[PDB]
Formats: structure tokens, sequence, C-alpha cells
DNA sequence: GCTGGCACGACTTTTGCACTCGATCGAATGCTGTTGCACATTCAT
RNA sequence: GCCGCGAUC
DNA sequence: ATGAATGTGCAACAGCATGATCGCGGCAACGTGCAAAAGTCGTGCCAGC
């Protein structure tokens, strides 16, 4: 929620200002690019349900 | 830098762990290729032309 | 987005490592693998009238030698796509048990790990449901642009 | 790895077929070669020449299953250690519950 | 305040489900919906719960039992 | 509220001390060698320019005052709060756990 | 040959900002000895000895 | 047609990370189009290419 | 009567288009692990 | 998006 | 006595060598002619003051 999740950033300062202090995280853009990156490569990685 | 010329070395004597220190010679320029002699295990002359 | 090469090339993944998978999936050396790769000397497949071996490294003189004496029934090519051609050919499930035969049959300390290493690799590329002609990639993807 | 030989042969010996488990030879390797080992793909990766773990993970079709520290980490879920731990065993009986 | 949360320790001793029961108590006492059960000398929230716990009034089965109580009456 | 805490008025000064007053922030050192080389305090505002470290934990941090910096995190989440305060507060790791 | 001389001049590992805090960082910058350079050798490439 | 949500919904359960070998088609499910030109942007309206 | 924004018949610009020919370098870090190849040895006939 | 250079613990 | 298989030893190639800060500079890769369309310019138009 501090570096890499652009929607809980935003989510997290509203929840801030409104006084919730609640957590309400998610998935950093940083393993999204690294997904992508390896994925440009011929090995292909996905994430199982 | 180092100054051209002729430097020989031993190669502290620990290549091959056999004991057998070996002597080398470079041949270091101002310009140009380089020149060295190197001494085998085996004692045999071997030149490493650039 | 993807681009086609209009003709396969290698990936450096699988040749260029010190355990090259296509090097011990082939029986052949890295140096032998990356000169056919590069056009350097020609491989033959099949051949099964004439005397060439499956495996034949034949050079481009043996090539015309061959094409003079031979004639028809020889199959070389000089590409990464006769390696395609190689890999797509090989039965990876008839080939697991004459390996395993050939390991149980004969005991050497020597022949036994690379023995081993080969049935290991068959084994998981059978129960992983690959293939191995997916080595070497005829569309290359790209990254998204952003990144 | 011993903690899956253990199992299957606490397995095998608990029904009446006993003489299917087979003895085992412990063997001991350095840290460096001990880690790049590990059954999951994205940690043994992120220490070590990924070039090489990646290929043999490639060629494998293995899966991650995300059971250690750093994999966790590198998701940025909460670790199975301390105030996580709760939460991830709460998870475990959810999914073999069904 | 609470310098110290070792009399909160001991009374659930784990080190980490005090943290876990008391985050729950906080956020009961925070985003509403709930009063302090011990008396509140201008601190925050967390301090609060930590002390509820610290004396014995706030535990993780009693606090089941509140929630079901409370389900129960809606 | 962007407006007038640019402006700096002295009832901002006054809410963000009634902000502080409990909320535990955690500082570390630079190469953080072990567990006990990041702790949360309580912190007390300075009229000052520079962070007011407590001597006693001088040697856990390694730290000695002839130019060393430290970076100050803020836990800003009820259930990060309470970890550095139940787990990280200095007060409470006192023995070393080598 | 105004390229490479202002190339020189500018950028080169060995051509720095001067430091201007008292005479003395000057003195001491101005009569400076670097091993390090185009000629030179890497600082991880220096063992024990140099 | 409107009330629609992609950003939160992004976020979806997940669980075993799965590695596997990439096929042609696997990789044209992937890709959306083609690149054919080597040129990045051109200048003369400052927009990206065909 | 005086004045100021709309359309039409040539000019003028753009774009598909896919089609070709076209030296001078730094060389200098150990430390370890791995794989391949050459040679010495030993066993069989 | 770096590369060199200098500096602090 | 000699050939072959095996094990051992040696040489070449690959990965890797702390963390966090602050301050200054310097810094890459066309063409082609016509249809076909579209945009543009000089020109004439009605509607408001
Ligand atoms: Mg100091």
């Amino acid at each position: 929620v501090k570096s890499d999740d652009v929607n809980g950033r935003t989510k997290m300062y509203k929840n801030i200002v409104d006084g919730n202090h609640q957590m309400e995280p998610g998935m950093p853009e940083s393993f999204n690019v690294l997904l992508k990156e390896i994925r440009s490569l011929g090995i292909n990685i996905e994430l199982e349900d | 830098h180092r100054s051209p010329g002729v430097f020989f070395d031993s190669d502290k004597g620990k290549t091959h762990s056999s004991g057998k220190v070996l002597y080398n010679a470079r041949i270091i320029p101002y310009r140009g290729s380089w020149l060295d002699f190197e001494f085998d295990p085996k004692d045999n002359l071997f030149v490493r032309i650039d | 987005g993807h681009i086609e090469l209009a003709s396969p090339t290698a990936h450096i993944w699988f040749l260029k490592s010190l355990p090259s998978r296509i090097g011990l999936l082939l029986d052949m050396p890295l140096r032998d693998i990356e000169r056919v790769l590069y056009f350097e000397s020609y491989v033959v497949i099949e051949g099964g009238m004439t005397n060439l071996e499956r495996q034949q490294i034949l050079t481009e003189e043996q090539y015309l030698d061959a094409l003079e004496e031979f004639g028809d029934e020889f199959d070389a090519k000089m590409g990464a796509e006769a390696i395609q051609a190689l890999l797509k050919s090989m039965d990876l499930e008839q080939e697991c048990e004459q390996l395993r035969e050939e390991l149980n049959e004969t005991n050497s300390e020597t022949k036994r790990k690379k023995l081993t290493k080969r049935i290991k690799l068959l084994e998981a590329f059978v129960q992983s449901g690959n293939k191995p002609e997916w080595m070497i990639l005829t569309v290359l993807p790209v990254l998204p642009p952003d990144l | 790895q011993v903690e899956y030989s253990r199992v299957k042969i606490a397995n095998r010996e608990l029904e009446a077929n006993g003489k299917v488990g087979a003895t085992y030879s412990r063997d001991l390797l350095g840290i460096t070669k001990a880690s790049l080992a590990t059954e999951s793909f994205i940690s043994a990766a992120s220490f070590q020449e990924t070039t090489r773990v990646l290929t043999e993970a490639a060629v494998a079709g293995k899966r991650d299953e995300l059971r250690g520290l750093k994999e966790n980490v590198i998701v940025g879920r909460l670790i199975p250690a301390g105030t996580g731990y709760a939460y991830h065993q709460d998870r475990m009986r959810r999914r073999a519950a069904g | 305040a609470r310098v110290t949360v070792q009399d909160a320790v001991e009374k659930i001793g784990n080190r980490f489900d005090l943290v876990l029961v008391a985050a729950r108590r906080a956020r009961q006492m925070q985003v509403g919906g709930k009063d302090p059960l011990v008396p509140e000398e201008n601190d925050k929230t967390t301090v609060i719960a930590l002390r509820e716990i610290e004396e014995g009034l706030i535990n993780n089965q009693i606090l089941d039992v509140r929630e079901r109580q409370e389900q129960q009456e809606q | 509220a962007k407006k007038m805490v640019e402006r700096e008025e002295a009832v901002v000064w006054d809410i963000l001390d009634e902000v502080i007053r409990e909320h535990p922030v955690l500082l570390n050192r630079a190469p953080t060698l072990h567990r006990l080389g990041i702790q949360a305090f309580e912190p007390v505002l300075i009229e000052g320019k520079a962070i007011q470290l407590h001597p006693l934990v001088c040697a856990a941090y390694n730290a000695d005052f002839d130019g060393d910096q430290m970076a100050v995190h803020v836990p800003l989440t009820l259930e990060a709060q309470l970890e550095a305060r139940a787990l990280m507060m200095s007060t409470n790791n006192i023995l070393s756990p080598a | 040959i105004s390229a490479a001389v202002k190339e020189f001049f500018g950028s080169s590992q060995l051509s720095q900002f001067m430091d201007q805090n008292n005479p003395l960082s000057e003195i001491t910058h101005k009569r400076r000895i670097s091993a390090l350079g185009p000629g030179g050798l890497t600082r991880e490439r220096a063992g024990f000895e140099v | 047609l409107l009330k629609f949500l992609k950003a939160q919904t992004k976020t979806e359960e997940f669980d075993a990370i799965k590695i596997a070998l990439a096929s042609p088609d696997m990789i044209r499910s992937w890709s959306f189009g083609e690149v054919k030109k080597p040129e990045t942007i051109n200048y003369r309206t400052f927009k990206p290419e065909r």
C-alpha cells in the first residue's frame, strides 16, 4: 500500500482522511511488471486460481 | 600508471597447487599490442600475444 | 503484441547454459548444436535407405558428396528449421522405455549419470504436458510500451 | 526432500504393505547449493542465478504454492509467521474443506 | 498509556494473538458502533484496547460471544 | 485543509500534537544487521532539526553521533501500530536474540 | 580535433569538479595522484598489494 | 450499459503461481495485434506510429 | 445602401504503397563449481 | 534513464 | 603381448563478491510517382445593420 498498489495508495489515503485506518490491500504493480517481462520471453507464467 | 617496459613476475607460485612457481614476463608498451611469455607447469614456453 | 520471425530461431535460454536443455535432449554436444545453428554444417534426418545416420553431422563437402551419390532420400537442412524437424520427429514415450532398458540392462558409473539425467528430463517433459519443439520460437512476443 | 520422504514412509507403513517403505540415505549440501534446490521456484530464483533456475523450472512446468516467507514477500501477501501466521492457518482449513 | 504490554500479554499469552485481538477491538471502537469499557484518559483507541485486555475485560472468546449476541439481537 | 497546512497556523501545530500523542513510529539505521536494528519509539516533538535518540539503544543500533542518520518510517494502520507497540517497542526487546 | 580535446577536458575519468571549500581543498586536489583512469585499473581490480 | 467497475475487480483471488513453456498459439493469444515497422514515433505529428 | 460570415470550381497537399539498392579496443579481481576431453591403467583374449 | 567523479556513516 | 574400456586428472567456461544516504557534470538512431482522397484557396452567395 505504500509502494506499488496503484489503487491501494488512493484507497488507504481516503481511509486515513476519513479516519478508518483500514488495510484494504492489493497486488503490487512491480510483480505485474515482472510477469509481463517474463511473458515477453519464451516462458509462460500465470496465476492459478 | 604502470610504466612501459619489461616486467617479470612469479604469479605467487600457486596456480596449479603443485608448488611449481611459474615465471612470466610482460612487454607493456605505451601504445600498441601487448606481448607475454609464460612458463607451463611442464616447463613449456608459451607466448600470449595480445 | 507479437512479431513473426518468418523463420524459426533458437532461444538462448535453452541453448547456451551449462546444463543445456537441447544439448542433453538430443545426445549431441553443445559445440555441434551451436555449429549447425549458424549454418556452418548440415544435419540429415531419416534416410533409412541411405547409409547416413539419424543424427549425422555431415559438413558441406559431405553434403555435395551425398547429393552426388545418394541423391534423393537425404533430408538435410542448415537452419534451426532442421532442429524443429528433428524435434517433432522424436517420440518421447518410445525413447523413455528404450533408455530405461539400456540403463537397467547395462550398469556403468560413467553412462549412468547422463542416462539418469536424460530419463529425468524425458519424464518431466512427458508428465508436464509440454512439447520439445517449443524451445525454439517462431513468434516472438514484445513488452508493453509503457514498461 | 526428507519431509516428502517421511510422509510417504509413514503412509506406506500405516497400510498393511509396510515393506513398500524405501530406506534412504541423508545428504548434506552447502548453503549456496541447498538454497537453490528448494521445491518452489519463486524462491531460489530471487537469490542466485535466475537464468538457470527459470529454465529448470520452465521445462518441468512446476508450481510455487507460496509456502515460505520469500515467496509471500514478493507477492505482497501476509507472510506465514508471527501475526500473519494465524491468517494463513485459517486459509489452509478452507482450502482443504473445499 | 501503556509503556509496556507485558501485563496485557500475560492475560492471553502469545504476543501474536494479542495484536490481532487489540486490532479487532480498536477497529470496533474506531469505525463506530462501540464504546470503551474502561475509562478513557484522552489516549488513542489502541492503548484503550490494550488496557481493556490487560484488565482482563476483553478476550477472544468474549469478543466472539458479544458478536454472536449482537447478531442474535438483530 | 491543504492550504492551511501549507500556511502552518498554530491550530495546525496543536492538531499535529493531538495526532502524534500515542502513534508509535519506528526508526532504523542504514546497515540493518540484526533484528534490533529497527525499533519503534513513541515520538516527542522537539523544536529542532535532528532526531534525538535514547543513549541506551545506541549499542543495539551500533550508532554513534558523528554524522549518523536514521530513517523514520510511520506505521499507519491499526494492525501496524499494534505490531510496532507490542513487538517493536524499545522497552519490549531488552535481551538480544543471539 | 576540437571534438576529441573537448571530450577529454569535459567528460573524463580524471577531470572532476574541483573542491572549493578552503584553499586547502583546492591545493590538495590540484596535486592529486590517481591510480584510476583510462590506462589505470578498476576499483574492484585493485588487490591488497596495490 | 454503465456502472462498470474494472479497476477494483482487477484484483482476483489466486494461489500457486504456475510456470511453463509458452506455445506460439498461446503467445498469439496474449498478443492483440502485430508489429511490422521499426520506427517508434513520427516527429511530423508527435504521435505514435501505425 | 453598406457590411460580414457561408458554399463551389479549380489548385495543392498528403498518403498508401510496397518496391528496390544500399580500426581501436582494453586487456590486469580471486574464488569456486561445472563440463568436456585427453591420458594412464587394468582387464580380457 | 543512466554513466562517470567526489563525499558521509 | 596388445586392444579396449574405464577412471582419473587437467583445462576452459559460467556466476559472484555489504547497506543506506548526499552533491556536480554529459549523455541516439531513406526515396517514388501516381491514384485516391482530402484539404485549401480564389471566387461568388444571402442575411444583418
Ligand atoms: Mg559513526
